């Protein structure tokens, strides 16, 4: 429910820079928030190429990734699951490509 | 390479991404959005040891941000940093000075008091004695006043948490 | 990548069953357990249906997410878990009331 | 309503998915699909009693998930096919196993010979069924046929009265 914020992880985009944070709502959607982290991140439609990703693995690089539909609500994925024990999770900002490949082999 | 959590506090506009994004990626941002909360790592040498920097570029915002109260257990060293161009800013500080000593609980925390925005002498409202004075009163703070555009004390800033983190 | 067991749950699709259980690979799809769960249930048709990973607690789920057809449910099942005190579990429901259930 | 956890095993083929699903649906399966493992949840009238029966239809053809079924379930019936001899010899281990997993020789189970209906194709005679039902404890048996409704209601009615004790 609360207006939270999520930390989005630049996993190499500008040298320097681990994560950036947008708001997000209970009603904010993924494609709301890769226009935002976008902006955020210094980069008309250049939102389709990029994906917000729900990464896990041990702590880093992540293990495996989920690419979000641009429907899908951000702050209720974050706060109604949870990555297995031992496990770090974090959100993402990745080119579609990049993240779509991940997505299918790790 | 010992990690070091540094904290750059203050109020809105003062010029604290513009402190961060400058030492951090070289370059000096343009127009304004206000931050949430930014996170930089930066590799650099001290004294002779080469050390890891974690910055976190924080919220003017203070109404939208309770996460103050996490950031402030968490940081090992601060920079507060205010405007020399407007006078609210300097007086804000005092404010966020004692929240830090509160809840670390001690004077002797790793701190440097910072004047931004000096190239502007121009529009200047807050003096350097009244800045230098701020600190003397601080248990002997250190105080830089400091440019981002024109890369005044800007690494200085950074190195000399470092150099107090050193214990 | 080790082949587990996934229990399909059967929202109102064939009177008193509860669960028809599918082996999954951990190359495995969801449009393929999709099929699977189908002939199992005894109901292309693929296409109106839907692999749900639900959640609620102590029955009614609070919230759903539709599983993405590309998508390897083996590795969603084992790689994360509901919040703790909320219970999980795979649905197949309908595709229309399935997206109409997300929001 | 009293939650009775009853489990169907028995070697591939015999009729436990046949025999659940007679019982809980009122259809017969003609199609042969190797079970992984379905759940059922059906409500019977048991002696005056409202019962929420979950019967657990396993797999013939997976000993890894095996004692997860045994620790869990309160009764147990093994199904044989009275055509196929082999599925009777693999019952012997399957009594043995659910008493070592759960550590008591008194454990409310029946022996059940489906596929009576193929009289013309018998392979294992009652008096066998018997024998062995005997020899386990003097534990209980039927002959059933999930084709022509024999003895369906009774695999599931017995389990229940038998945990009513
Ligand atoms: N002339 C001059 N301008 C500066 C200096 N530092 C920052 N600015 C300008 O002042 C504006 C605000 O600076 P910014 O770094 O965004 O301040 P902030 O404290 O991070 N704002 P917030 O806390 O709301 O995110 C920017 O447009 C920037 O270009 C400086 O040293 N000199
Ligand atoms: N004529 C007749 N056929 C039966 C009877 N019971 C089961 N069958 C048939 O036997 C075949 C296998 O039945 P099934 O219920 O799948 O047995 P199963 O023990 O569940 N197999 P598995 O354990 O591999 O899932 C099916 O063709 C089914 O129709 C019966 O009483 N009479
Ligand atoms: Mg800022
Ligand atoms: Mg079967």
């Amino acid at each position: 429910a609360p207006p939270g914020v999520l930390k989005i992880f630049g996993a190499g985009l500008a040298s320097g820079a681990n994560y950036k944070s947008v708001l997000a709502t209970a009603r904010s959607t993924a494609r709301e928030l890769v226009a935002e982290a976008l902006e955020r991140y210094g980069l008309s439609s250049c939102v389709d190429a990029f994906a917000l990703c729900d990464a896990l693995g041990r702590p880093w690089r992540a293990e495996h990734l989920r690419v979000l539909g641009d429907s899908e609500r951000p702050l209720l994925v974050q706060e109604l699951w949870r990555a297995r024990p031992g496990w770090a999770r974090r959100f993402e900002l990745r080119g579609r490509e990049e993240a779509r490949r991940l997505e299918q082999e790790a | 390479m010992r990690e070091y959590k540094l904290v750059v506090l203050g109020s809105g506009g003062v010029g604290k991404s513009a402190l961060t994004v400058q030492f951090v990626q070289g370059i000096f941002v343009e127009k304004y959005d206000p931050t949430i909360e930014d996170s930089y790592r930066k590799q650099v040498e001290v004294d002779a040891q080469q050390c890891m920097l974690e910055i976190l570029d924080t919220a003017g915002t203070e109404q939208f941000t309770a996460m103050r109260d996490l950031y402030m257990k968490n940081g090992q060293g601060f920079a507060l940093v205010y405007s020399i161009t407007a006078q609210s800013t300097f007086n804000d500080l005092q404010d966020l000075r004692e929240q830090i000593l509160r809840v670390k609980d001690t004077d002797d925390v790793p701190m440097i008091l910072v004047g931004n925005k000096c190239d502007l002498e121009d529009e200047r409202v807050v003096g350097k004695e009244q800045g230098q004075n701020l600190a003397r009163q601080w248990n002997n703070c250190a105080f830089l006043e400091s440019s981002a555009k024109s890369k005044i004390n800007v690494n200085e800033i950074f190195y000399d948490l470092v150099r107090q983190i050193n214990r």
